RNA sequence: CGCGGGGUGGAGCAGCCUGGUAGCUCGUCGGGCUCAUAACCCGAAGGUCGUCGGUUCAAAUCCGGCCCCCGCAACCA
RNA sequence: GCCCGGAUAGCUCAGUGGUAGAGCAGGGGAUUGAAAAUCCCCGUGUCCUUGGUUCGAUUCCGAGUCCGGGCACCA
RNA sequence: AAAAAUGUUCUAA
RNA sequence: UUCGGAUUGGGGUCUGCAACCCGACCCCAUGAAGCCGGAAUCGCUAGUAAUCGCGGAUCAGCCAUGCCGCGGUGAAUACG
């Protein structure tokens, strides 16, 4: 649910946090 | 079981055969040869006993050697385990000690090939 | 259930029940025994079910000893054939129980508590019995 | 061969000097 | 994480081992010529446009 | 506890008779060819032989008991 | 009345003494333009009751309950 | 005068 | 094997605030597999291929055996 690349399960966003 | 415990190989010049004891490459021979004055170039099975009991004495006590250094090589690679250091969990896991990749080679480290199954393609249809 | 783990010879001969027991006449273990008055061959099933009945009525408490081992294979043809032919099947095991045996001991619990579990006890077995306490007789043996 | 750090080869492939290649 | 890293490669570091050149045109960390302070592609950018001096596509 | 046969890599069959040896086809795993799959070609792995007991220097193999799986039989009344 | 067999996740079923798997259903990741398929990850449970053996039992032994079935004129 | 099978759904920009 | 120089022990050097993870280099010792490579498969038609070394970009250093260039030596064969 957050930024890029693999998918975190929210449409659009990532599991990379900040 | 000539010097120390080796047999080395007459029919070949000093120089070389005494590579063949385990603690002496070619540079070793280069000193021992100079510093008791026989000549680098004389087929081992032509050496007087004279210069076998010379050269046999400075060997084998200038350096340490064949089942000794085997030793402290052991004490050293035990030394690291033991301490629990980084070289000494890559001697426990028989891999790699200084810093090779691992991904993909390292058979040196590793050994044969242990080939398992690979991810599936998927089928069409 | 009891049996022997392993055997010389399969099938036995049928006994003698003659005399008073050969030993295992006096309390061993425990407070509390449980004697033959009569001869039998007692089975593997009646003594796991004079053990169970105790164990109940235990409710696990206090210790049991089974002083008498089924190891006599007990034999039995099946239905409805005729003689000869050879002997029957073994199909499970007895112990041969003369008068005066010791069979059970109980320990490790009230005498009100052996009592009873030696008269239930005594309910699953094919002969009359008697209960029996420890005396100096016993120890003197 | 060129892999032998301990040969004037394998200097001259390493592109170093020392003891086995000097200058 | 692009423009706090353009100003960071500006400032002074904490040590020398830290410097390191950015495109002064794009800011791009690889590829940077010290000639011209430029990544590899701006070089081609501006250099196809004639505004790099003397630059000229080689050939032979 | 009528008689007969069987139990061995994942599947289907050899080996047993005649004690010292585990074999064949498919299948599985790795690599080739193909744009890719299949076919095909090159390699590899996997069975202590239903089970317990005995005989033997040695048991899948010989002998007993147990479990299981097919088959056959049960006539005169 | 007596004999055999079944009971484990929401559903269909594996499992041979140290409380456990699968498939399928649903969701997410990878993959895709988005799916199908394939691969990974996630939630699933007093293993029907009761007694016994055991340090320990879903597992071995007995019973019970429910279901599912089996007995056999006679000349 | 031809060894050799096959290519999941919707979309064709 | 005076072929090969992987791996490991020890001892140093340098860059760098700093080389445990995770640098290059030096010297002693160690001295593996490898005896020309199954099915299969790539490049090149001439100063080419093959073989030899040199330089540069990046860059403190460097994991470059990579890349872009440079000249030395210099073939084989094309019937179709
Ligand atoms: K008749
Ligand atoms: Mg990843
Ligand atoms: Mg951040
Ligand atoms: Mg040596
Ligand atoms: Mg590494
Ligand atoms: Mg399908
Ligand atoms: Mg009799
Ligand atoms: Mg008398
Ligand atoms: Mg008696
Ligand atoms: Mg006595
Ligand atoms: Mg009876
Ligand atoms: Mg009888
Ligand atoms: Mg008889
Ligand atoms: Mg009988
Ligand atoms: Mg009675
Ligand atoms: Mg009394
Ligand atoms: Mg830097
Ligand atoms: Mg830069
Ligand atoms: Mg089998
Ligand atoms: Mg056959
Ligand atoms: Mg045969
Ligand atoms: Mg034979
Ligand atoms: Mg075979
Ligand atoms: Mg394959
Ligand atoms: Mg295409
Ligand atoms: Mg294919
Ligand atoms: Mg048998
Ligand atoms: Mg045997
Ligand atoms: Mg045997
Ligand atoms: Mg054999
Ligand atoms: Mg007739
Ligand atoms: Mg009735
Ligand atoms: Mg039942
Ligand atoms: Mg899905
Ligand atoms: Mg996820
Ligand atoms: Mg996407
Ligand atoms: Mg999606
Ligand atoms: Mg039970
Ligand atoms: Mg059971
Ligand atoms: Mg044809
Ligand atoms: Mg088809
Ligand atoms: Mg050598
Ligand atoms: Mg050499
Ligand atoms: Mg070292
Ligand atoms: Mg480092
Ligand atoms: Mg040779
Ligand atoms: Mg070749
Ligand atoms: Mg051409
Ligand atoms: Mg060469
Ligand atoms: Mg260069
Ligand atoms: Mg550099
Ligand atoms: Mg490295
Ligand atoms: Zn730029």
């Amino acid at each position: 649910s957050k930024k890029s690349k693999p998918g975190d399960g929210k449409f659009g966003r990532g599991v990379k946090r900040g | 079981a000539r010097i120390a415990g080796v047999e080395i190989p007459r029919n070949k010049r000093v120089d070389v055969a005494l590579t063949y004891i385990y603690g002496i490459g070619k540079a070793r021979a280069k000193e021992a040869l100079e510093k008791t004055g026989i000549n680098p170039a004389t087929r081992v099975k032509d050496l007087t006993e004279a210069e076998v009991v010379r050269l046999r004495e400075y060997v084998e006590n200038t350096w340490k050697l064949e089942g000794e250094l085997r030793a402290e090589v052991a004490a050293n690679i035990k030394r690291l385990m033991d301490i629990g250091c980084y070289r000494g969990l890559r001697h426990r896991r028989g891999l790699p000690v200084r810093g090779q990749r691992t991904r993909t080679n390292a058979r040196t480290r590793k050994g044969p090939r242990k080939t398992v199954a690979g991810k599936k393609k998927a089928p069409r249809k | 259930m009891l049996m022997p783990r392993r055997m010389k010879y399969r099938k036995q001969q049928r006994g003698r029940l003659k005399g008073a027991t050969k030993g295992g006449d006096y309390v061993a273990f425990g407070d509390y025994g449980l004697v033959a008055l009569e001869p039998a061959w007692i089975t593997a099933q009646q003594i796991e079910a004079a053990r169970v009945a105790m164990v109940r009525h235990f409710r696990r408490g206090g210790k049991i000893f089974i002083r008498i081992f089924p190891d006599k294979p007990y034999t039995k043809k099946p239905l409805e054939v005729r003689m000869g032919k050879g002997k029957g099947n073994v199909e499970g095991y007895v112990a041969v129980v003369k008068p005066g045996r010791v069979m059970f001991e109980v320990a490790g619990v009230t005498e009100e508590q052996a009592m009873e579990a030696l008269r239930i006890a005594g309910h699953k077995l094919p002969i009359k019995t008697k209960i029996v306490r420890r005396d100096a007789y016993d120890e003197a043996q | 061969g060129k892999g032998d750090r301990r040969t004037r080869r394998g200097k001259i492939w390493r592109g170093t000097y020392g003891k086995y290649r000097p200058r | 994480a692009r423009k706090a890293l353009i100003e960071k490669a500006k400032r002074t570091p904490k040590f020398k081992v830290r410097a390191y050149t950015r495109c002064v045109r794009c800011g791009r960390a690889r590829s940077v010529y010290r000639f011209f302070g430029l990544c590899r592609i701006c070089l081609r950018e501006l250099a196809h446009k004639g505004q790099l001096p003397g630059v000229r596509k080689a050939s032979w």
